[PDB]
């Protein structure tokens, strides 16, 4: 039971996994077994979603999060997001589930049967956290793997059938990307966009050419950087700036995953390009705009002149200006005038919403989509009663957007907490005071009084 | 040494009456900016068109408020989540009408308070302390972020951020109830358990330590004089306190370990308040409290109301009245 | 060494444990009631 | 350290389980039956799903008389049958 | 109070003929109304056009009259405006627009009758709450 | 010992798993009945006759929605004793009349008395000062003000809080719409003592855990403590310096610190109790008269205070007909306050 109690390891059972810090074999076991849990859930969850799936109801009325991910890659779907073939969903689910048994096998072997440390056994697989060279080398391998993953996405989009494109002219459809955006001024220009309203930083990406081109960049950057880290050792200023310890490295990764978690939350909440509304339901801004569109359509059918209709406040009941002059929907949705979506853009001219297009060119498919999106707004109760909070029971609905945003905000937040926990512990343990203050060397007793 | 080196030495000095530090280099100016703007707006700002419907709400003392009604009012619904710094406005007069001070204050305050949290880590490291006081402060800080940034982002507008004012705060609470049924949300319920239990354990701990202070003073002196700053000996009898509390309930319900006791004292409120913060931050994306409206139905299909339905009626009153000139269409979707 | 069975504690435990199990059986049955 | 047999002694002993593998299930089943027989409704005066309202009755049988509320409930209850 | 054969007895046609629906049909009508209709008509209102509700008195004054199984079944095949003047299949789910309203694709004749039966039965149970909106919650 | 009194005293005070005491004779049966009455009513008992509500697992409610509800308004402030003039010994009718409400409220009140007598009795036997009992006066002031004084000032027990999760939520919202209770400075002082107490609970636990002396080799530090040790487990001197430099002030006296931790939440609860005694009489902080005079004459004057009264007016009109069934309110649609569209 090598290190498997508090007396030996110095760590209580509830911090038991800290017993692994310097046991590279068992720690590799933990890691591989864990990757099996992730792959397991992906496969089992997909099969479950498929078993429950009624192809003619929208995905977003069915509590699906994984099928929508698969569909967006262009598997299983046709024009408008119509499901034409569930078999690809099946394949994805099965292949992950089978794969997780392999990973789970490796994990159990390393964790329980293999060498508890790897260093005696192998110098390629063994490691010391304080070995800066081995650390950047392993980091470099993983960078290359990630780079190849990003390029797989490019391969799908360009050579293996394309991606679902909500923006396809004539209507949403799978489309092969042939002219991916390579211009670094566009690709890196996204990184310098404001995260505030009407800008949206990277969340603003609104076409698949930029999406594909960015992963071309990212795949190349990751592979290059991975090579770089295999071939180099950290610079002096790097060595002086960081703590070099397993717990410190966990902490840097915790911060990064926290940040990424927050980013994903805003991505699923606002973006309707890589989270097509055909699959994920309308965004909050989209459904609110769809409501105004719905009543503009209705009342104008009844004979209202929607351009000149002054609402109770003096602002136009249907149509008003944004603070920079663009014609936008009125009522509370004035806040959502940065919204853009395929069903609405045909009505937009260089000055914003165009009154002549509004009066003459609204098609029945736009009315239908706007009514669908208004009535699938991402609002609903924790027990999945769809609607505002005062709604009566009947409609079993919570948008996949709310489930995905809320879950990722919770995760990203607790990951920030773990970052602070571990970054501050790593600092203290590196300096030697993580177990408490030395009673005979209490630093504050050697300092001058404040007053 | 060189100027830079001495500067760094000063910034990081353990000897300054108030610790500065690198977090402090950001915290000091941002907190000063938010404080000064807040005080001046709270006294003297003109009315702010919070809901973007040209219906300005008076927040400041000079424009007819008292301490309880006064607020710095959130920025205009017309702005939404757009960044509205002073230099984006044509004039200070426009900036004021549209609730510019609110954005200035809350952005500087959030940055400054996040740096306050970093600074707590920083000093603990300078003093050779363990590092997690800053993790306890993450709970109130998360809660401030939820109401001033996450909620507005979810709903698409800083006009739905919590106002900087006492009555404004209650306005935010009541509207939040109509829109999310927060009382019926388990994360807010855990927050209540966190703050009521924090109060409870605060009183409990205060009273148990106070009850077992070792006699060191006479009946004329405050017993507080029986403790001297920096003494080595513990000032109360924990075995006596445990002896009492273990009998009040039962032996194994009481801590005799002060470290476990103080960990519990930290953890209970901090965890509950993290769930409070995550309640607001996930209702930000409209995953709302439990809805049992019309859940109980008799043999014919008559609705048999429960206390949940009575809640619903109070929620409806809030919903139909709030921002009474701002809705033109039948659903309040953000 | 040699313990009493029935104590104030024993009584305390059963004043609570006994109705608890009875109630739990009642509430389980309830889950199959239809209107 | 107050004398009584330690709980963890008791609940890992064969004998505890001989007694309780019968008493626990018996209590649970009795609770079940208190509901499944309908008896719970009559002891507590709780309406069955078919007894909240008469077939065409408009309003709730609210008690409005302090000292004859008991009689009110009794009259309210025949007005179902 | 009970869900009796009488409560389940509704107008079959414009001429005063009735049909008594079974309890299975009642269950099925609620289920299918939730499936295909409640996103807009929860509680007997219409979210995207609140002027028109599913109350029986409103249905009776529609053209053709919709306060009977036949009129409701026909509405679900070929919906019209309230005056009977335009066909609105292109913007309202129907059998004839099952291509653009895919949830209509597997509704059978039997299912349409069940949903029509739910629309006529529910107000006999809920009275003014049916088609009442939030005032009656 | 001596006589029977002293032999009884002996047995009452035996050192056992659950201490009994003389207080135990009052505490145990009252607490047991209050708790069992709650579980009994929430599991099995309706509120159809008193409120027109289902309220038990038996009727289909869940843990959030069950309650033991108050008696009908026509019961007034009846003690509603099983053997009294209302139930006349009929247990079934007593349940349907809300008799479990006054059963729980009154046994609960005696039980709390017994609990606080317990804290005094055990303190005296162990030889500690009775500050825990003293702190417990705050729970007593809250329970007595809210569950007894408040409904006693109103028309009946009907308006006391009902014992249930959703029922208490309803009580909060009623107090907002009818009493504007958030505006009340005694409630505000309550809120300060609760949140300030939770603040002191967190900050004192974190500070001790982060100024610990290294008293063992373990990286899990809980074992490095002994209840009997003479020495402070953490450094008051270092904790003082840390907060002095972070916040500007710090505790330096541990005795003061711990008395302040009693003081803050205890005082806050006592302040909230006083505001509730005023609400028993509808003696509210509902309005600022200067605000109303200005707003009546100036239709462009708006504050968050005027906005909140509009919310209150909605709450009263929308909730009253179902929440106050004995009033037989019928509010035609046309009279209900509503803003535009909603
Ligand atoms: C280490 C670095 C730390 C340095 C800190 C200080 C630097 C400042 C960082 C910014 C912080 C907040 C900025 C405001 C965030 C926001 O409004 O974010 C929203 C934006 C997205 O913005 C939206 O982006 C949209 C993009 O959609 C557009 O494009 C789409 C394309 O399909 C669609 O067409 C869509 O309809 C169309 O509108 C629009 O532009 C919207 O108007 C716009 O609001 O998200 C984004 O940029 C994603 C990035 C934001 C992540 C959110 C972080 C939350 C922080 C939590 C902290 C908790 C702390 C706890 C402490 C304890
Ligand atoms: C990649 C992520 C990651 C990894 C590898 C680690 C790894 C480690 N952490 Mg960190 N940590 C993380 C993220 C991570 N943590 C996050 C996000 C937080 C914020 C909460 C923390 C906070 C944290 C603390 C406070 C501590 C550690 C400690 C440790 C060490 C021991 C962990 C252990 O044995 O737990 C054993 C596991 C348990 C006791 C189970 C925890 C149960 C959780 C809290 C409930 C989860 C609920 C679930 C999702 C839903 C319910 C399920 C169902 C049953 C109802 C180990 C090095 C300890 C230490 O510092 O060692 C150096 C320590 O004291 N971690
Ligand atoms: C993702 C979850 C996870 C993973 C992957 C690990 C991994 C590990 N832990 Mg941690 N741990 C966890 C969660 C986890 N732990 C939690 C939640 C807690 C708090 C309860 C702990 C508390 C803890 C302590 C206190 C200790 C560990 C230790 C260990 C290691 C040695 C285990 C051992 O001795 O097994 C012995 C157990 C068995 C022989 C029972 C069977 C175990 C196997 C793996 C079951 C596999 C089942 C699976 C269904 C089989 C599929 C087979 C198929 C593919 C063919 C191992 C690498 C130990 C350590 O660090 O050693 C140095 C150690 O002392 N853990
Ligand atoms: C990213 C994570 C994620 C997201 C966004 C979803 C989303 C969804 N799931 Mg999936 N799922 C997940 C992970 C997720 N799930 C996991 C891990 C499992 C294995 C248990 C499943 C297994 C599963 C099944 C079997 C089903 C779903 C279903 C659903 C849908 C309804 C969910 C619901 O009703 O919740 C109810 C809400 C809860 C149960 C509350 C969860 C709150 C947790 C306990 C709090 C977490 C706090 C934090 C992590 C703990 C920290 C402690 C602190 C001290 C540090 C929804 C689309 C349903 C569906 O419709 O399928 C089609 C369905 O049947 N899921
Ligand atoms: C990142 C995961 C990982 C890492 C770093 C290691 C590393 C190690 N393994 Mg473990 N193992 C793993 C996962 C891993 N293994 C999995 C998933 C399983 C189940 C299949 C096992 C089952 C296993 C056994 C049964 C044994 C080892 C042994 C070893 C050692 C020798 C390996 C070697 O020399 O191969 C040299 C190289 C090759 C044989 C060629 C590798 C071919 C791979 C499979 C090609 C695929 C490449 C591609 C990038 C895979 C992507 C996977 C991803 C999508 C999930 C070394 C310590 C041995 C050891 O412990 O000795 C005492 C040993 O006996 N492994
Ligand atoms: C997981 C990915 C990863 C990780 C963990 C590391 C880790 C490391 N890198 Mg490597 N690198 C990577 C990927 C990665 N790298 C890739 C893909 C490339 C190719 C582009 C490189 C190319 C590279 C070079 C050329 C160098 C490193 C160096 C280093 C070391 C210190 C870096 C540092 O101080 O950053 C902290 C960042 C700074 C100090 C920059 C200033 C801080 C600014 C103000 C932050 C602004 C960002 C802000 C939060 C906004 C976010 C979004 C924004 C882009 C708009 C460390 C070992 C250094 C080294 O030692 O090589 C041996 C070094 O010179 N890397
Ligand atoms: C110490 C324990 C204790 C206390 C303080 C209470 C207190 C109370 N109980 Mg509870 N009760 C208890 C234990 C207790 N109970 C137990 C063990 C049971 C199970 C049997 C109950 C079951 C119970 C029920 C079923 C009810 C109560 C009720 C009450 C209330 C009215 C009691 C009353 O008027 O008595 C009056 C009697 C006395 C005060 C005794 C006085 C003793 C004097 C000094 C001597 C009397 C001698 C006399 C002259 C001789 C006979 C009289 C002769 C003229 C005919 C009050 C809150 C009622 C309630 O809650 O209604 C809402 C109610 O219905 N209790
Ligand atoms: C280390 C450790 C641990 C952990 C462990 C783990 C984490 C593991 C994992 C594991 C895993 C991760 C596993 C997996 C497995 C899997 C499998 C075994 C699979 C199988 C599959 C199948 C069999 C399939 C089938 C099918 C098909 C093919 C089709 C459809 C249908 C079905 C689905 C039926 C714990 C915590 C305990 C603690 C101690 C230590
Ligand atoms: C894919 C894609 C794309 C692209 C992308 C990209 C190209 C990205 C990039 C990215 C990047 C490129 C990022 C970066 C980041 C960075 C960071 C995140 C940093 C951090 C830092 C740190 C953390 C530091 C720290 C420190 C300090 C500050 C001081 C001293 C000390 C220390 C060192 C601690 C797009 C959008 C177009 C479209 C969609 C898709
Ligand atoms: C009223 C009355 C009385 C009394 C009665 C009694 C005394 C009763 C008791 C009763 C009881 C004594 C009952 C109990 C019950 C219990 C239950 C019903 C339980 C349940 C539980 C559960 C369900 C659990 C849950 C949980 C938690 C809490 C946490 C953890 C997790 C879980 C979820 C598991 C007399 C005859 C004198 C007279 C007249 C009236
Ligand atoms: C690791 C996954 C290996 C399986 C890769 C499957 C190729 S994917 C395949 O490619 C076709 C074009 O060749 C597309 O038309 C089609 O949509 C797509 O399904
Ligand atoms: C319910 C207890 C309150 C009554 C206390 C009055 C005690 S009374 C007292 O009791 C002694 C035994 O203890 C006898 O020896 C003595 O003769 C008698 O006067
Ligand atoms: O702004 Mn402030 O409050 Ca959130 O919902 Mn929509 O918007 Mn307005 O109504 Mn309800
Ligand atoms: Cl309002
Ligand atoms: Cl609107
Ligand atoms: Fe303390």
């Amino acid at each position: 039971a090598t290190n498997r109690d508090q007396e030996s390891s110095g760590f209580a059972w509830w911090a038991g996994n800290a017993r692994l810090i310097n046991l590279s074999g068992k720690l590799l076991g933990a890691h591989v077994a864990h990757a099996g849990l992730i792959v397991f859930w992906a496969g089992a969850m997909t099969l479950f979603e498929l078993a429950h799936f009624i192809p003619e109801k929208p995905m977003y009325e069915q509590g699906l999060i994984l099928i929508p991910h698969i569909a967006t890659l262009g598997w299983g779907v046709g024009p408008g997001g119509e499901v034409v073939d569930t078999f690809p969903f099946f394949v994805v689910g099965v292949v992950h589930l089978i794969s997780s048994a392999v990973l789970g096998f490796g994990g159990v072997y390393h964790a329980i049967r293999g060498p508890e440390t790897l260093e005696e056994y192998s110098s390629f697989f063994g490691y010391d956290w304080k070995d800066k060279n081995k650390m950047t080398t392993i980091l470099g391998f993983h960078l290359i793997v990630l780079g190849i993953g990003a390029l797989l996405l490019v391969a799908k989009a360009m050579f293996f059938g394309g991606l679902y494109d909500t923006w396809a002219p004539g209507g949403g459809d799978v489309r092969v990307i042939t002219n991916p955006t390579l211009d670094p001024r566009v690709i890196f220009g996204y990184l310098l966009k404001s995260p505030f309203g009407g800008e949206g930083w990277i969340v603003s990406v609104n076409n698949l050419e930029d999406v594909v081109g960015g992963h071309i960049w990212i795949g190349l950057i990751c592979i290059a950087g991975g090579i770089w880290h295999i071939l180099t050792t950290p610079f002096g200023w790097a060595r002086r700036a960081f703590i070099w310890s397993g717990e410190a490295y966990l902490s840097y990764s915790l911060g990064a995953l926290s940040m990424m978690g927050f980013i994903a939350t805003c991505f699923v909440w606002f973006n309707n390009t890589v989270y097509p509304s055909e699959f994920y339901g309308p965004t909050g801004p989209e459904a609110s705009q769809a409501q105004a569109m719905t009543f503009l359509i209705r009342d104008q059918k009844l004979g209202a002149n929607v351009g000149s209709a002054q609402g109770p406040t003096g602002l136009g009941k249907y149509l008003m200006r944004s603070p920079t002059g663009e014609i936008i929907f009125g009522g509370e949705t004035m806040r959502f005038w940065d919204f853009r979506g395929p069903w609405l853009e045909p009505l937009r001219g260089p000055n914003g919403l165009d009154l002549n297009k509004i009066k003459n060119d609204i098609q029945p498919w736009q009315e239908r989509r706007a009514a669908e999106y208004m009535t699938h707004a991402p609002l609903g109760s924790l027990n999945s009663v769809g609607g505002v909070a005062t709604e009566i029971n009947s409609v079993n609905f919570v948008s996949p957007r709310s489930w995905l945003a809320t879950s990722h905000f919770v995760l990203a937040f607790f990951f920030l907490v773990g970052h602070l926990w571990h970054a501050g512990r790593a600092r203290a343990a590196a300096a030697g005071f993580e177990k408490g203050i030395d009673r005979e060397s209490e630093p504050v007793l050697s300092m001058p009084s404040l007053d | 040494a060189n100027l830079w080196e001495r500067f760094c030495n000063w910034v990081t000095s353990t000897d300054n009456r108030l610790y500065v530090g690198w977090f402090g280099v950001i915290m000091i100016p941002t907190l000063l900016a938010a404080t000064i703007c807040f005080v001046i707006a709270f006294i003297a700002a003109p009315p702010v068109d919070i809901d973007g419907i040209r219906e300005p709400v008076s927040g400041s003392l000079l424009y007819g408020n008292n301490i309880i009604t006064g607020a710095v009012v959130p920025s205009s619904n017309a702005i939404g989540l757009h960044f509205y710094p002073i230099w984006e406005a044509a004039s200070l007069d426009e900036w004021l009408y549209n609730g510019g001070p609110y954005q200035l204050i809350i952005f500087h305050f959030l940055l400054g308070a996040s740096c306050y949290m970093g600074r707590q880590w920083e000093l603990s490291y300078r003093l050779g302390m363990r590092p997690w006081i800053c993790v306890a402060y993450s709970a109130p800080l998360a809660s401030a972020f939820a109401v001033f940034l996450i909620y507005p982002i979810g709903q698409g507008s800083f006009s739905d951020g919590m106002p900087l004012g006492i009555s404004g705060t209650f306005n935010f609470m009541i509207v939040f109830q109509a829109e999310h049924n927060i009382l019926m949300h388990p994360f807010h319920q855990l927050g209540v358990a966190g703050v009521f239990g924090g109060a409870l354990f605060c009183a409990m701990h205060g009273s148990l330590v106070t009850s077992s202070l070792i006699r060191e003073t006479t009946e004329t002196e405050s017993a507080n004089y029986g403790y001297k700053f920096g003494q080595e000996e513990e000032t109360y009898n924990i075995v006596a306190a445990h002896g009492y509390f273990g009998r009040l309930i039962f032996q194994y319900a009481s801590f005799n370990n002060s470290r476990s006791l103080h960990f519990f004292l930290a953890a209970w409120p901090v965890v509950g308040v993290w769930f409070a913060a995550l309640g607001i931050s996930t209702m930000a994306f409209n995953l709302n409290g439990f809805n049992f409206n019309h859940s109980v139905i008799d043999a014919k299909g008559n609705v048999i109301n429960t206390w949940a339905d009575i809640i619903n009626r109070a929620n409806l009153g809030m919903e139909v009245m709030h921002e009474r000139n701002a809705h033109n269409f039948p659903l309040d979707l953000a | 060494v040699s313990y009493p069975i029935f104590t104030v504690r024993w009584v305390a435990v059963h004043t609570l444990a006994v109705p608890t199990i009875f109630f739990l059986g009642a509430i389980a049955a309830m889950q199959f009631i239809q209107r | 350290t107050t004398g009584e047999r330690p709980f963890s002694d008791i609940i890992t002993s064969v004998r505890y389980w001989v007694i309780h593998s019968i008493t626990i299930p018996a209590l649970f089943i009795a609770g079940w039956l208190f509901v499944s027989t309908g008896l719970a409704y009559d002891v507590f005066g709780t309406p069955r799903p078919d007894s909240y309202y008469a077939q065409e009755q408009r309003s709730i049988p609210l008690v409005t008389d302090r000292f004859e509320a008991k009689q009110q409930v009794e009259t309210f209850l025949e007005q179902l049958k | 109070a009970e869900l009796t054969p009488e409560v389940l007895t509704v107008p079959l046609n414009s001429e005063g003929k009735t049909i008594t629906l079974t309890e299975k049909q009642y269950l099925e009508g609620k289920r299918l109304f939730q499936y295909a209709c409640a996103s807009c008509h929860v509680g007997g209102i219409t979210k995207t056009n609140p002027s028109l509700d599913l109350r029986t008195e409103t249905l009776a004054l529609a053209t053709p009259p919709r306060d009977n199984i036949e009129g409701l079944v026909d509405y679900m095949k070929n919906p019209t405006t309230y005056d009977g003047e335009q066909e609105i299949a292109e913007v309202h789910p129907s059998l004839r627009s099952a291509d653009i309203f895919p949830k209509m694709r597997n509704l059978t004749e039997k299912d349409l009758v069940a949903i029509a039966g739910h629309i006529l039965v529910e107000p006999k149970i809920l009275g003014d709450k049916w088609g009442g909106g939030k005032v009656y919650y | 010992e001596r006589g029977w009194f002293d032999i009884l005293d002996d047995w009452l005070k035996r050192d056992r798993f659950v201490f009994v005491g003389w207080s135990g004779i009052l505490l145990f049966p009252c607490a047991y009945l209050a708790l069992g009455g709650w579980l009994t009513g929430t599991t099995f008992v309706t509120s159809w006759y008193t409120h027109g509500l289902a309220s038990s697992y038996l009727e289909g409610c869940n843990f959030l929605t069950v309650a033991v509800s108050t008696p009908a308004n026509s019961m007034g402030h009846s003690l509603l004793l099983l053997w009294g003039p209302e139930a006349q010994g009929d247990f079934t009718r007593w349940c349907q009349l809300g008799g479990l409400w006054t059963f729980i409220a009154l046994h609960g009140a005696f039980g709390l008395i017994g609990f606080m007598l317990r804290q005094f009795e055990i303190a005296r036997l162990v030889g500690v000062r009775p500050y825990n009992a003293i702190a417990f006066s705050a729970p007593i002031a809250v329970f007595v003000s809210v569950f007894l004084i408040y409904p006693l000032g109103q028309s009946s027990w009907f308006f006391a809080p009902s014992f249930g999760v959703a029922a208490i939520f309803r009580f909060l919202l009623f107090f907002q719409g009818f009493h504007n209770w958030t505006l009340n400075p005694f409630h505000m002082m309550g809120v300060a003592g609760v949140l300030g107490g939770a603040l002191l609970c967190a900050i004192h636990g974190a500070t001790v855990e982060n100024t610990l002396f290294q008293d063992g080799e373990g990286a899990s530090t809980f074992r490095a403590f002994n209840p009997t040790q003479a020495e402070e487990t953490y450094s008051m001197v270092t904790a003082n310096r840390f907060w002095s430099q972070i916040f500007g002030i710090a505790f330096s006296n541990k005795r003061w610190l711990h008395f302040f931790m009693l003081f803050v939440p205890v005082t806050g609860l006592w302040m909230s109790a006083i505001g509730v005694v005023g609400l028993a009489l509808n003696l509210r902080s509902y309005d600022f008269i200067s605000q109303e005079i200005r707003a009546a004459e100036d239709p462009e004057f708006e504050t968050f205070y005027t906005k909140n009264l509009l919310l209150n007016e909605g709450i009263r009109a929308w909730m009253a007909p179902q929440d106050q069934p004995h009033e037989n309110f019928v509010f035609p649609e046309e009279v209900l306050p509503r803003g535009n569209a909603l």
